[PDB]
């Protein structure tokens, strides 16, 4: 059973284990060493790490598990960094599929590849923002897809 | 061995005492009147022949093949040209009238003695 | 048909099968495969100048 | 990489180069064809690849299991 | 567990052995 | 022994004859072609089988086709 | 339970039957 | 061309195959004569039966061990190859009669190394 | 003919030792060889199943055998949990001595049997050895009928029509009727007249059977229906198994669950199952047509099958011919259906454990289970591999005129274009989140691992009422539709085997669940990217389209086109073979790391440290290889050095494999001239020529024996482990 993290009794086992494990190199340095103040800023980066995960569900192993039905209690887990990915790899897609249809009608598409044309590599580059909405209207053209290109034999 | 493989012996004349390279391996001595020069196999005969051909001229060469029942044979050239110039004495053996595209498929083939590609 | 026209092919062992090309020297004496094609893309062997007969002689408009 | 090598070394060309072509076709129909065409890696290429992940992955092997140990100790 | 059903068990593998070698040399 | 197919497509442009190691392969007139030649295998009974030729056959797709046969001693290629 | 078949019958069949098996087969490649 | 010289054909030519006439059953039991005596050794000091009074039977029973898998051999090699019958070593009958001289003066040579491991 | 192979004059001209791998490699391919007609084809395939199939009832016959004459199997019937079952005994002569009380377990040195066989033996209620010489003997008859059979259908008065063998029409019908439901049917005619009695403690043996019916009283009243008296006094609860004490008398009972005590199926459950299943079996064979003519023709149930949509070609005509007239297409279907039904058989041997005392032995548990997944993920590529051996040597494109087969040899672009994507999208997001949680476990936090839950599988187990989650559906909730609906009937004695922990049916589920079943789904759809790659690509590819020509696993094209190393459609099976081993790896070292942690008790263990992959190199291969190559020290040995041995030694077969794999045939192929030079022209051994030419292995055998060696080291290596590391934590 996934109970919630902030209470769970082996979550806080590994916030005592890990704050004491790694607080007795702290306990090596004098009160002002560089490696001191090092130790310091982790101590406060561990204990921040456990307390930013506190609306997590981690269960009987002290981790904190994950959940991807988009129950949108977990949309910030997994839905929210679900559809920013898909806006970024649909940003760099439809960016590197329009330089493409670029540079197939240039002088030499063969060069085009090597040297990149970073005028219009740059055009592309930041022109590619709103591909749901650009490159679905180029869908409603007929003119994302293609048809009677190559085939081998049937 | 030479009592039962046939041995490629390659007969050639040229003109000066030049030096070629064995197909066996290393420098040889190269007669510059007249040699035979025997072998083992026949890529290393032509191999040989490319050695000096596309060096320089060798012409007047081709083993006589020595199959082991004792006499020749003489195949490069025949009719007396280079092979891939042409001459009209030879006769094409090994086509079909098109493509592979026109081949049989190997299931009409199957379970005869046939090729996928005669039809 | 003519020199210079774009041509799609339809044989199924053309590299560039279903792929328009430019054609380059049409000869009027019975060979077999007349219409030399060359393309902008590359088959396995380097080399896009092929040819073609006139079944497989597909033009657009 | 150790383990990685072994897909260069025991494949070839002749499988790789048509299952890239089959991934062509996946960029023909959505226009994104690469004008560089994409073969796949030559023969003695799709070896000596194998050889430097086999001595990259083989000998970091050894490198990690080697300072691990005596610093470990030593 | 005793003697003779182990003989017994010889021969008729034997026996099963020359049909073995009778499938063999006919195919 | 490997049998040696010379199709239709052969336009004749002898980097065949001149890419095979062997001679099996010679040249042919034949008024098909705008060179007016054809290559011809009579002699595969020394046909290594190699498929140096079909390298070098700079046709549409493979007018020269080296179909792997019959694997004698000269057509295995063993030296002794 | 005979207890002394398996000091026979393993090394007839472990030992000598690859070498008859041998004979007949190796032979047989000429046979 | 290179160790082909008159100690190497005076060394070869006398061996108990290239001397020019002794019965294929003599000229095998020449063979046997030195390798009998030859293969109980490496049984007697590394064998397995090294530990216990066993020590030279042991070369006797394993060395004719190896001896009827090395006679079952070359009956194998006169069975399959050197078909004709021109009755000397290259034959059926002279082969297996040089096959049964190594294998009566193989085992001769392992009584006679038996009865010198006594000394 | 005349030659070395006797069935093909094309190997037999060759003087080198080509005509002999040939000619063993191409022995059974009766498809191609010289003058073997297509009548000639099904009259030696018929002889050589009965040929076959004497050799699987050989092969049960020696187990029988060996457990009647060598094991210590009613001595183990006295003790089950006790008691090691031995297999065969040793005649080692290379055993000094210290190796010899290495194995001592009675007066035998015998093996410990590693198979389960004494527990189906013994759910069987075979409580003897004499049982098993009676049956021994009975399966050596059984062997040697099948072998005169095999010497029958080929004396020529006897040898079928090939429309006979087209007969198709009614194999169905005699196989689903016959071999499976009158088989099944007499195997409750085992059941309730053997496993029910000698269960109970009756011991029924062939002379009181016609006399002891299982029930007090039968079939003279019992055509009335009144069917709740065969399934009236189940065996509830204090039972030990076995014996007569604390037992009940009823039949056909369906219970649902385990035993309380053997953690077993119970056998009128099982009696029951083989009733139900031989019932609908025998309805099944009652399907198409004969001579009599009541039933369906399979030429009218294909083509029929035609969607007016017309999305999906012009139907299936032309698949009623190519499979009875084609093979391989029937055995791809075959080896496909069969893999499917081992890797079933694994997935419900370790689930529902069917026999007596079995979760009780750790090792033949793990046994079973890595031994039917690696025969099923064998017999999937085998179904792929005569998946592309029909489309090259069986496929005719004009009986297939626009069919389903040639639709699918159409878009096969989109096939492969999308098992290269599902692949790559798990090859990424296992080991995306492998090396994230082996990365950021290796900086001194667990935490900051991805871990997910796997929801839907621990749903699905809220569906079959596992109520260790919290989702309360229709089983988890007792107040649902389905779990009223069987209440009495099998609800309530298999919610106790769900929600038990200890039991080996629907296991507790961390994030090693989600993470190693992406990278189990990452297996297949690559090995089906390699066998629909090289079984679709088998025909035609855009490199060379003259594949179908060259046969099956022709070697190459040669360097031309850029280079062609591997283009055949054996590639699919030869990169595949890796792809499959490496795939039933990653399932049984998965299965086998779940229950290593069950059976020791630390589930904690697991689903803490298996989510990283130092957790698996750490925790399961160099903890749990501690009891087997710990097999033989310089202080001495135990019973474990046989696996050990085996261990070191299928390393060595594993990396012999890369020899051929690795380094291809050129270089020996001018070695090999380099060792015929220094046998020709030595003295005292020239005379000693060959007669087949030595010639190194061509690459379609050297990459096979490669594959071979690879084979035979993975699967003796993880055999070898499998076997000593849960033999060394137990026993
Ligand atoms: C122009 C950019 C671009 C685009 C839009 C696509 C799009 C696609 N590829 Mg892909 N691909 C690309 C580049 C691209 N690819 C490159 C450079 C490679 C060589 C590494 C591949 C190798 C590749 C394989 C091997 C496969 C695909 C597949 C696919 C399809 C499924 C989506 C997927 O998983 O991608 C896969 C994405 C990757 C493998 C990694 C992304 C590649 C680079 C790192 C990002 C591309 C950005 C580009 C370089 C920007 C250049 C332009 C800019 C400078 C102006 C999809 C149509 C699959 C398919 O057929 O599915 C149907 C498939 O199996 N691709
Ligand atoms: C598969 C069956 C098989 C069998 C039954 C044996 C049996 C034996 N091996 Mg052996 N071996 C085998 C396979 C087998 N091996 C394989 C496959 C290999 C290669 C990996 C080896 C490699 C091997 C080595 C390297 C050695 C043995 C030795 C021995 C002997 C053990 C010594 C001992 O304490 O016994 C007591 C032994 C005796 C009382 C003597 C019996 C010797 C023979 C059998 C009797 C006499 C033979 C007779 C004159 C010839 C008649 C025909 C013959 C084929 C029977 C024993 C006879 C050792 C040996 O040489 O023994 C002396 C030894 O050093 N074996
Ligand atoms: C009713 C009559 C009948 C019966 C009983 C059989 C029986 C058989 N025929 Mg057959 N046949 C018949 C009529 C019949 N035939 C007719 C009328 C024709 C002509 C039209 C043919 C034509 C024919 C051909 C052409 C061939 C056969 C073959 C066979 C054998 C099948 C191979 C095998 O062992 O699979 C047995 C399979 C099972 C018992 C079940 C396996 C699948 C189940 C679901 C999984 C396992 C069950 C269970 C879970 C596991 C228990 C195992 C245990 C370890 C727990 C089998 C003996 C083949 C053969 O061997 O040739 C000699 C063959 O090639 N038959
Ligand atoms: C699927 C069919 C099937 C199978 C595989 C078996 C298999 C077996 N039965 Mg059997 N049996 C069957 C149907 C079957 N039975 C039917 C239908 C009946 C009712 C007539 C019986 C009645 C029966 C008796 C009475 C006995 C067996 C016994 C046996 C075992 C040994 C048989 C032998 O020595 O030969 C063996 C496991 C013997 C056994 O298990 O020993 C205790 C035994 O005594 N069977
Ligand atoms: C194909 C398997 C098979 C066979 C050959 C028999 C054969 C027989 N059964 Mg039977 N039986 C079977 C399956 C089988 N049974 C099953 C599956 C059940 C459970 C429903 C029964 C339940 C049963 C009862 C209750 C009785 C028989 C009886 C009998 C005998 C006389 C009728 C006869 C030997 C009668 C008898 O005399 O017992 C031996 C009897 O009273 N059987
Ligand atoms: C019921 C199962 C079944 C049946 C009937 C067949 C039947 C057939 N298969 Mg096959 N196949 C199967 C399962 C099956 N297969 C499976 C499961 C796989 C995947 C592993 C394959 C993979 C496969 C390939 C790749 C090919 C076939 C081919 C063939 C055909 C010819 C077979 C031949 O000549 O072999 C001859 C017999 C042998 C070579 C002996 C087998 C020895 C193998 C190679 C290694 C076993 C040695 C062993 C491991 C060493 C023991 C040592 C110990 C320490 C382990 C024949 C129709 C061939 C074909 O049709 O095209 C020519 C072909 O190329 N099959
Ligand atoms: C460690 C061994 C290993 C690994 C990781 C792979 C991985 C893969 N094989 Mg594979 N293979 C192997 C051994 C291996 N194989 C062996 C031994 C054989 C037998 C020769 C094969 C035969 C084989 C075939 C036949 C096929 C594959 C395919 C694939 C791909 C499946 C798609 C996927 O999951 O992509 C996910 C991608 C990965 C898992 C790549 C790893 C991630 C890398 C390391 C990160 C990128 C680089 C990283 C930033 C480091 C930079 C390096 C530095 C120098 C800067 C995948 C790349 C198939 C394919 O192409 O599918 C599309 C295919 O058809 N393999
Ligand atoms: C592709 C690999 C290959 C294959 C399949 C063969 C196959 C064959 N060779 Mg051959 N050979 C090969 C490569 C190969 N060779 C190479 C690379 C060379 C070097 C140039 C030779 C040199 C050669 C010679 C010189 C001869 C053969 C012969 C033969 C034939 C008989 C087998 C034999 O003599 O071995 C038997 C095995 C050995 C010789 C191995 C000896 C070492 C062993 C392990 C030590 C003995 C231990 C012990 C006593 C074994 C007993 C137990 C055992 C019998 C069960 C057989 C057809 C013979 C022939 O043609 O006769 C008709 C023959 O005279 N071969
Ligand atoms: C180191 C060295 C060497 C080597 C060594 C060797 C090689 C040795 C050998 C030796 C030997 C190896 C010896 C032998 C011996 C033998 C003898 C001396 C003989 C005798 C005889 C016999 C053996 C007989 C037998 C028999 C019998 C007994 C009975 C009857 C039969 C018979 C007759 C068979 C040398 C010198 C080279 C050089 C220097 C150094
Ligand atoms: C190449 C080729 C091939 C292939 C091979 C194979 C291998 C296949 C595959 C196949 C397979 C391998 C199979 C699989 C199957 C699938 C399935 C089977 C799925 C589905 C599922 C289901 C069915 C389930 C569900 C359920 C549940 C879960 C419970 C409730 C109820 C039910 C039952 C609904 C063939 C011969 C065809 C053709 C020719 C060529
Ligand atoms: C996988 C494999 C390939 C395929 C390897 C592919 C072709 C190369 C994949 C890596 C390249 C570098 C991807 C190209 C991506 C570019 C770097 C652009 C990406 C954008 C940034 C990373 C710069 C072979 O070509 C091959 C050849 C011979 C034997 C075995 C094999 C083989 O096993």
């Amino acid at each position: 059973v996934l109970t919630p993290c902030q209470q769970s009794e082996a979550f806080h086992k590994r916030e005592i284990n890990e704050v004491r494990t790694l607080e007795n190199r702290q306990a090596n340095y004098e009160a002002n060493s560089p490696s001191y103040l090092a130790l310091q800023s982790q101590i406060d980066q561990v204990h921040k790490r456990f307390d930013k995960y506190g609306t997590l569900l981690c269960g009987q192993d002290g981790l904190p598990h994950l959940i991807t039905d988009g129950d949108w209690r977990h949309a910030r887990e997994f839905t929210i960094p679900a559809l920013l990915f898909l806006y970024i790899t649909g940003w760099i897609g439809w960016v590197g599929r329009s330089y493409l249809k670029y540079t197939k009608e240039t002088k030499n598409p063969t060069e085009q590849e090597i040297i990149l044309d970073v005028p219009m590599a740059l055009k592309y580059m930041l022109s590619g923002f709103l591909w749901p909405l650009s490159a679905w209207q180029e869908y409603r053209s007929g003119q994302l897809l293609a048809k009677e290109d190559e085939i081998t034999v049937s | 061995c030479a009592e039962t493989e046939e041995k490629y012996a390659m007969t050639w004349s040229s003109d000066q005492q030049h030096i070629f390279e064995m197909p066996t391996g290393g420098a040889a001595v190269m007669n510059s009147g007249d040699n035979l020069l025997y072998l083992a196999r026949k890529e290393q005969a032509l191999a040989l022949a490319t050695q000096l051909r596309t060096q320089f001229k060798i012409q007047d060469y081709k083993i006589y093949r020595i199959f082991p029942s004792g006499e020749v044979q003489y195949l490069h050239p025949k009719d007396g040209v280079l092979p891939y110039q042409v001459n009209k004495g030879r006769e094409q053996v090994g086509r079909v009238k098109s493509t592979i595209g026109k081949n049989v498929n190997p299931a009409q083939v199957k379970f005869t003695s046939k090729a996928t590609y005669d039809r | 048909i003519k020199k210079g026209s774009l041509v799609k092919i339809l044989r199924p062992e053309s590299f560039w099968y279903n792929e328009v090309g430019t054609v380059v020297n049409v000869e009027t004496s019975k060979v077999l495969y007349p219409v030399l094609v060359r393309f902008d893309k590359v088959n396995y062997s380097g080399l896009n100048s092929t040819n073609f007969s006139l079944d497989e002689l597909v033009e657009i408009k | 990489v150790w383990a990685f090598s072994l897909m260069f070394l025991f494949s070839g060309r002749g499988y790789w180069q048509e299952l890239i072509e089959s991934i062509v076709w996946a960029h023909n129909k959505l226009k994104v064809a690469p004008a560089i065409a994409p073969r796949a890696l030559s023969i003695t290429q799709g070896r000596a690849v194998g050889v430097a992940h086999y001595l990259l992955g083989g000998i970091a092997t050894t490198w990690a299991f080697f300072l691990a140990r005596i610093i470990a100790v030593g | 567990i005793t003697d003779n059903q182990v003989f017994v068990a010889l021969i008729m593998a034997l026996v099963c052995g020359y049909l073995a070698v009778k499938l063999a040399k006919q195919l | 022994a490997h049998t040696v197919k010379i199709y239709d497509n052969c336009i004749g442009c002898t980097q065949c004859v001149r890419a095979c190691p062997l001679d099996v392969l010679e040249m042919v007139p034949w008024d098909g072609c705008k060179a007016g030649q054809m290559a011809s295998a009579p002699r595969t009974e020394d046909c290594v089988g190699c498929k140096r030729c079909e390298t070098a056959c700079p046709t549409d797709f493979l007018s020269i086709r080296v179909y792997l046969g019959g694997e004698t001693t000269r057509s295995m290629g063993l030296a002794y | 339970s005979a207890s002394y078949l398996p000091s026979i019958l393993v090394p007839t069949v472990g030992l000598i039957l690859p070498f008859a098996s041998m004979a007949i087969l190796f032979i047989a490649i000429e046979k | 061309p290179i160790n082909s010289s008159s100690l190497t054909r005076a060394y070869l030519s006398q061996l108990p195959i290239y001397r020019r006439g002794v019965s294929p059953f003599l000229r095998g039991l020449e063979i046997g004569m030195a390798h009998g005596y030859f293969l109980i050794g490496p049984f007697v000091q590394l064998g397995p039966l090294r530990n216990t009074d066993i020590k030279y039977l042991a070369g006797l029973l394993s060395a004719i061990g190896l001896i009827v898998i090395l006679t079952l051999g070359m009956l194998l090699y006169g069975a399959v190859s050197f078909t004709n019958d021109s009755q000397d070593l290259e034959s059926v009958d002279g082969w297996r009669q040089l096959a049964s001289g190594f294998l009566l003066g193989a085992v001769g040579g392992a009584g006679f190394a038996y009865l010198l491991l006594t000394l | 003919a005349t030659k070395f192979p006797k069935f093909s004059q094309a190997l037999a001209s060759d003087p080198t030792t080509r005509r002999i791998w040939y000619g063993i490699a191409t022995a059974h391919d009766f498809e191609s060889h010289d003058g073997m007609t297509e009548e000639n084809l099904y009259q030696k395939i018929f002889a050589s199943h009965f040929g076959h199939l004497a050799i699987i009832f050989l092969w049960t016959s020696g187990n029988l055998f060996h457990v009647a004459w060598q094991g210590n199997f009613e001595q183990w019937v006295a003790n089950p949990l006790k008691t090691k079952p031995l297999a065969h005994a040793i005649w080692d002569p290379h055993f000094g001595q210290a190796a010899l009380k290495a194995f001592t377990r009675g007066d035998t040195v015998a093996n410990i049997s590693y198979s389960g066989v004494y527990h189906w033996w013994y759910t069987i209620g075979i409580r003897n050895n004499v049982e098993l010489y009676t049956g021994a003997l009975g399966l050596l008859v059984l062997s040697a009928v099948f072998l005169l059979a095999g010497w029958l259908h080929i004396q020529p008065k006897f040898k079928p029509s090939l429309s006979w063998f087209k007969n198709n029409e009614s194999r169905l019908n005699h196989h689903l009727a016959g071999l499976f439901g009158v088989s099944s049917l007499a195997w409750t005619g085992h059941l309730v007249h053997v496993a029910i009695p000698a269960s109970r403690g009756q011991h029924v043996g062939w002379d009181n059977f016609i006399m002891t019916p299982p029930h007090p009283a039968g079939l003279q009243p019992f055509f009335t229906g009144n069917w709740s008296v065969y399934a009236q006094s189940p065996d509830s609860m204090q039972h030990v198994f076995g014996t007569s004490q604390g037992a009940g008398t009823a039949i056909l009972t369906f219970l649902g669950g385990f035993h309380p005590q053997t953690q077993s199926l119970w056998l009128t459950d099982m009696a029951h199952h083989h009733l139900a299943i031989a019932v609908i079996f025998i309805v099944a064979g009652h399907m198409y047509r004969t001579n009599f003519g009541i039933g369906h023709n399979l030429k009218t149930i294909l083509e029929a099958h035609r969607p007016p949509s017309g999305r999906l070609g012009k139907g299936h005509i032309g698949i009623y011919q190519t499979l009875t007239n084609s093979l391989h297409f029937q055995l791809g279907l075959a080896l496909a259906s069969l893999s499917v039904v081992t890797s079933l058989v694994a997935q419900h041997m370790y689930a529902m454990p069917p026999y007596a005392y079995m979760a009780f032995d750790y090792v033949t548990q793990s046994a079973l289970y890595t031994h039917h997944q690696y025969i099923a993920g064998l017999l999937i590529v085998g179904a792929f591999a005569h998946g592309a051996i029909f489309f090259i040597r069986d496929y005719d494109p004009e009986q297939n005129q626009d069919n389903v087969l040639a639709r699918m040899l159409a878009h096969k672009e989109a096939v492969i274009s999308h098992l290269s994507w599902v692949s790559l999208f798990l090859g990424f997001h296992t080991l995306g989140l492998y090396v994230h949680n082996d990365v950021v476990v290796a900086f001194g936090n667990p935490e900051k691992q991805i871990l997910i839950e796997p929801i839907f599988a621990q749903w699905i187990q809220a569906t079959s009422g596992k109520m260790l989650y919290g989702f309360q559906v229709l089983l988890s909730s007792s107040t649902s539709n389905a779990s009223v609906a069987a209440q009495q009937l099998w609800l309530p004695g298999w919610l106790e085997a769900v929600n038990n922990e200890s039991n080996s049916l629907f296991l507790t589920i961390g994030p090693g669940d989600f993470l190693v079943h992406h990278a189990i789904a990452l297996g297949l759809h690559t090995t089906t990217l390699i066998l629909v790659k090289g079984a679709l690509d088998a025909r035609g590819s855009k490199l060379m389209p003259d594949k179908k020509d060259f046969g099956y696993s022709f070697p190459c094209d040669g360097p031309g086109r850029g280079g062609t190393c591997d283009i055949s459609a054996w590639d699919a099976f030869y990169l595949a073979m890796f792809w499959m081993l490496n795939t039933i790896g990653w399932v049984t070292f998965y299965w086998h790391w779940k229950h290593l942690s069950l059976w020791q008790g630390n589930v904690a263990q697991f689903n803490e440290s298996s989510t990283y992959l130092m957790g698996w190199l750490r925790d399961y291969l160099w903890l749990n290889s501690s009891p087997l190559i710990n097999g033989y020290n310089p202080y001495g040995m135990n019973s474990l050095a046989v696996w050990s041995w085996m261990f070191l030694f299928a390393h060595l077969v594993w990396a012999t494999g890369f020899m051929f794999l690795i380094s291809w045939r050129g270089y020996w192929q001018e070695l090999i001239e380099t060792l015929a030079w220094a046998h020709e022209r030595t003295p005292l051994a020239n005379l000693i020529r060959w007669k087949d030419k030595p010639v190194a292995l061509s690459i379609v055998q050297a990459r096979l024996v490669g594959l071979v060696h690879f084979t035979v080291g993975y699967i003796l290596t993880y055999a070898a482990f499998v076997i000593a590391s849960t033999a060394g934590k137990f026993s």
